[PDB]
């Protein structure tokens, strides 16, 4: 038991940091949302009446 | 009435939306029931069959 035992969770740890801080010095910019519809219809047969 | 007639909750019917509830439609004279039905027992022995 020595310090190469901890060598998975030093990557592990490593892997954690690197998204992280990466993600902080990513540029975000907002995009425009073009999907805007009315398209979501339900079928079926008619209750028609008899008489 | 749809909903009243049908009791098997397997069938959903449409939900309305608030526009559609107060339009208006026609319905029969008279409803066509069980009573009448029974008053063609005579002859339906002859519908069964066929």
């Amino acid at each position: 038991m020595a310090s190469t035992t901890r060598l998975v969770n030093d990557r592990k740890q490593l892997e954690q940091q690197v998204k992280d801080d990466a993600r902080i010095l990513a540029d975000a910019r907002g995009l425009n949302i073009t999907t805007v519809a009315n398209d979501s219809a339900t079928g079926g047969q008619a209750i028609r009446n008899v008489g | 009435r749809i909903t009243e007639m049908v009791n098997d909750r397997r069938i959903m019917i449409q939900k309305l939306t608030l526009a559609e509830k107060p339009q208006v439609m026609r319905h029969v004279t008279t409803e066509i029931n069980n009573d009448l039905f029974f008053k063609m027992s005579p002859v339906a022995q002859l519908y069964i069959y066929h």
